[PDB]
């Protein structure tokens, strides 16, 4: 054969979870929507297109300086009517099954949430029912066992890493109302703690701090926070009054003669909460 | 050792070629030395790098017209010394005069860098 | 050669005349071509090697030609390769319908000079005759990985205008010996179309002389089916006239 | 092609001195501007911008809003951007620029007293009665004219302090609005965007909080509390010769910005009003 | 003289050209505009700025114009064809127009013969000398680009042309064999590539 | 002949320079240029210590720097 003995190749990988749904009817092709941000080696483990479907977010950069430093933020695609569960921009552990419905969507990506929820009974009982379905020695059993096993890679990824944050000493996070002098904030450490890690790993990438101390410089991206942590998870609420309006001008003439060519401000609402802190770059 | 040479009129200065690196002893002195090199220019040949290559530590301006700095550095026998650096170099924290240095490495330095005109 | 334009306002007389040299040109093409035909052979050989590791055998392909026992991998070597010939020519076959029977010869009153790979039916099926040791022989002879091989004025043009660019256990050696195996197999392969398509007597008549090979494939090959791969260059042997006169 | 370019009707009536004006080109933009983005930049550390509010199919509301150019540490003067008449004057380092611009300035903050000072100043100029007088004439019409344009009285429920939670009482930083000159009022208007928009009973939230200050002093980027958002910004040499020739670069930007969000717009039954 | 007029004729239309072109307000010039592949939206807006102002010149009774298109720059050498830089197929009801980016940026980037070609112009050695006793800009270069890509685009407005008025199918005859438009003028007056001729010759 | 970034400072200056001499108008060399520094006689050619060649994207010069040493 070609290739040296073992030798584990180096090539690109996609990084999003829901890139590995597939139909356990192998007579039924599928292909799920990828996006193709989900090529990049960053910090984030889903892809545009699944970020935007299940969790109403979308990916966003932030320049931070001398050498600029570019943050991950992610960004509000909630409407400002949406109202109720609508509000639930990541679900808690206690909600997600309801907040995601697993009825309406596949095998696969139920096990897929059942795997980042830690819900060890549910992803047992999609095993059992799926060794008792279907011709499941056949390939329903391998194309199962491949994609527990991505998923389960991915997350031994994370995890790992996430603790040592959690117990890093250079490197503090706080998620909450950084407005301590509010109802609406709460134990939001503690709800982030009850979050699993892969979990955890996402709302950091997603979730920018209002303020950010790097050794002895504060820089105060917000006066207010966008959105809130809750039981319920990351909910797209203001924590202080009225909901921020959203346009969604996209997806889902004398003005113009004097707004020619001119600097416009976006609309969109980008995710500021809690407070951060750094010793050095680390970058 | 052989890789490097003691530069000429200098008890505690030394050049490695192979490394490209000007180094003075903090508080030690140069023994053996059969061979030395007078000193010159193109030995701190200028480091390129399109962003500014960080330091860290102590770090002390020579020559800002000519991005030459001295960075203490502690070889890892723990030997304390500085390096003498030449390049697009930019430093992590505060840089420092070098009246904080010893007169021994500050003796050192007037004898390299001052022309003997 | 070369060419002229001639600028001219429809209203004035004042034209301005430019010319222009070919050779330019020349060259813009044959380098495309060049560039062209080395992607697409450097395509087949990496296809050729991929499927060959799709087979999934732990040796390497001389260690295989050499472990004279395993004649199951041997076999299923020369037959993806004759098979992978032959889509090469035919896209659309990926199979290669009547039953293949295999032998590997072990000594030269069974082998025959300039044929290593040969085909006999049984009159009931086809045999293909493997003289490994002739196989092993080409394998394993050194190869030259130093030396360069070779119009002076062009040959300059492109020096100065193309540019150059300054895991896995193949070295241009392995590479070679892909190369030589691909070859031989096609080689074996026009005789056996030739064989199926005119019969034993003239697949005989071809053995004794290549050249019908001429029209007996050219009428079919040049055609429908990608060129051959020897193609990519022009062969001669050195000293070939004083040769023939000794 | 009106030159609405206010600070740029600004005469170096001095002989050895050259006006060069090199002032942004969008005051020949019919827009509620009257001072077009450099002179802005320049004399208020703003930036023009337009906020997009209804963009869905032609309902195309783009309120007009200006970013600060005032970073996380300057304090005081250097924070103020639109000082008060009893403070402009110092803030701007009046002395330090043309006499001409002195006059525009005066003439904006209502200093008649300042005007009369330069006027018989400029009285004592070598060329004074020859040129000088024309260009005051010149200076003081367009300025007046401007003002006069800006001023509605001459010949709508917005509020600005009115957004303050925490406050202890009182507001009144309309109250300096009102006593602000037609012009300025008209740029306060122009470049800053009441946080909540409310038509015919339908109210719209653009911030959680406002972003700008308006009290005694005038307008500051300063904060309602807290410490200041952060507001981040051929002549061949040997370094600029590069090197050998040879991370969430895939994504976009938001703006690193600060724009002017202070305020609350009331708007009665009349409807989504694109005239 | 009279040729001197029609020669003033021809340098307003380039002056029109020029001011669509600000109209359009771009920060960069059209070579580094092409040069720069992530500019997208503006080499489409620019195409389609220049396939109007020829509609509008072409039919000058005709101020309508297609007023959506669908727009691809290619950039690959398998999606672009020899001698039509820009080109107008359709997706089975959907009108694509593709750009081949780097032709125009090659032909931009062309020096061009402005000093080393000399002509005869009104030059008058008395009129220069009674001168002397009596006392944004644009380059040559720059007008030559923009009158290449004019004259690019007017090509490409022909095709389209063709195109919409005869068909898919007489489209690509016309791409085969560009005889259509010998005669040219038979509308076409405000056209550039109808005041001059060039030619090939074996040499 | 470790600070190629001076010899190439100072060749490109030169041919800036010797361009604009022949074309005043022209301040810049528009096009980024390359450079490359040889060492070695089979690596230099007789008769040329400055030569040009584009990589396919941007041209490319070649300096002879022995040579240029040898003469001066
Ligand atoms: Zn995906």
């Amino acid at each position: 054969l070609v290739p040296v003995g073992m030798a584990p190749r180096q090539m690109r990988v996609n990084r999003c979870i829901f890139a590995s749904i597939v139909s356990f009817d192998a007579c039924i092709t599928y292909k799920s929507p990828c996006s193709p941000d989900a090529y990049h080696d960053d910090g984030w483990f889903i892809c545009n297109n699944h970020l935007i479907k299940r969790f109403k977010m979308s990916k966003m950069v932030l320049p931070i300086f001398d050498n600029q430093f570019k943050m991950t933020i992610a960004r509000h695609l909630v409407g400002n009517k949406e109202r109720g569960i609508k509000r639930i921009l990541i679900p808690s552990a206690t909600n997600y099954q309801d907040v995601f419905n697993l009825n309406s969507m596949m095998q696969a990506e139920q096990l897929i949430f059942h795997l980042i929820y830690n819900n060890e009974n549910a992803v047992n009982t999609i095993c059992d029912n799926l060794k008792y379905t279907e011709g499941f020695t056949s390939n329903t059993q391998r194309v199962i066992h491949s994609v527990y096993a991505t998923t389960k890679s991915i997350l031994d990824t994370t995890n790992p890493n996430t603790f040592c944050s959690r117990v890093s000493r250079d490197e503090l996070r706080f998620f909450d109302v950084t407005n301590a002098r509010a109802l609406r904030g709460g134990a939001g450490d503690q709800l982030f703690n009850n979050y699993s890690g892969f979990l955890q790993n996402l709302i950091r990438r997603a979730v920018a701090p209002e303020y950010l101390q790097i050794d002895t410089e504060e820089l105060r991206f917000r006066n207010c926070a966008t959105c809130i942590i809750d039981e319920t998870g990351l909910v797209a609420s203001v924590p202080d009054g009225p909901e921020l309006y959203n346009p969604i001008r996209s997806s889902d003439r004398e003005l113009d003669r004097t707004l020619s060519g001119y600097e416009e401000y976006p609309t969109y609402v980008p995710l500021f909460l809690g407070y951060q802190i750094i010793n050095s770059e680390n970058n | 050792s052989k890789d490097f040479l003691q530069l000429k009129g200098t008890m505690n200065a030394f050049y490695a070629p192979k490394q490209r690196i000007l180094s003075i002893l903090a508080v030690n002195r140069l023994f053996g030395a059969t061979e030395t090199i007078d000193f010159h220019p193109n030995l701190l040949v200028y480091r390129q790098s399109s962003p500014p290559v960080r330091l860290t530590g102590d770090v002390y301006v020579v020559d800002k017209n000519e991005k030459v700095f001295l960075v203490k550095h502690v070889f890892s026998n723990t030997v304390p010394a500085y390096l003498l650096i030449r390049g697009d170099y930019e430093s992590s924290s505060d840089l420092k005069s070098l009246r904080d240095l010893n007169p021994w490495v500050q003796n050192t330095l007037l004898k390299l860098l001052i022309p003997d005109s | 050669n070369k060419v002229r334009t001639v600028t001219e306002i429809v209203n004035s007389d004042e034209k301005i005349q430019k010319t222009y040299e070919l050779a330019e040109f020349d060259l813009k093409n044959l380098s495309s071509l060049e560039s062209y035909e080395t992607l697409k052979i450097k395509l087949a050989l990496s296809k050729y090697m991929a499927m060959l590791s799709t087979l999934e055998m732990t040796q390497p392909l001389l260690e295989i030609f050499r472990n004279k026992a395993d004649t199951r991998q041997i076999a299923a070597v020369v037959f993806s390769t004759l098979a992978f010939i032959h889509n090469r020519f035919h896209p659309l076959v990926t199979n290669f319908t009547n039953k293949m029977e295999f032998v590997v010869t072990e000594t030269n009153d069974t082998s025959i000079p300039g044929e290593p790979i040969l085909f006999t039916e049984n009159e009931g099926v086809l045999l293909c005759s493997v003289d490994r040791p002739s196989i092993v022989k080409m394998l394993s002879r050194e190869f030259d990985t130093e030396a360069l091989v070779n119009n002076c004025n062009v040959r300059i043009a492109k020096t100065f205008g193309a540019s150059k660019r300054k895991d896995f256990s193949i070295t241009e050696v392995e590479a070679t010996q892909y190369l030589t195996l691909l070859l031989t197999v096609e080689h074996a392969y026009l005789h056996y179309y030739i064989f199926k398509n005119y019969g034993v007597f003239e697949y005989c008549k071809s053995l004794t002389d290549h050249s019908l090979f001429t029209n007996k494939l050219r009428s079919t090959m040049s055609t429908k089916t990608s060129n051959l791969l020897l193609s990519k260059f022009k062969f001669t042997i050195e000293d070939f006239d004083k040769i023939n006169s000794n």
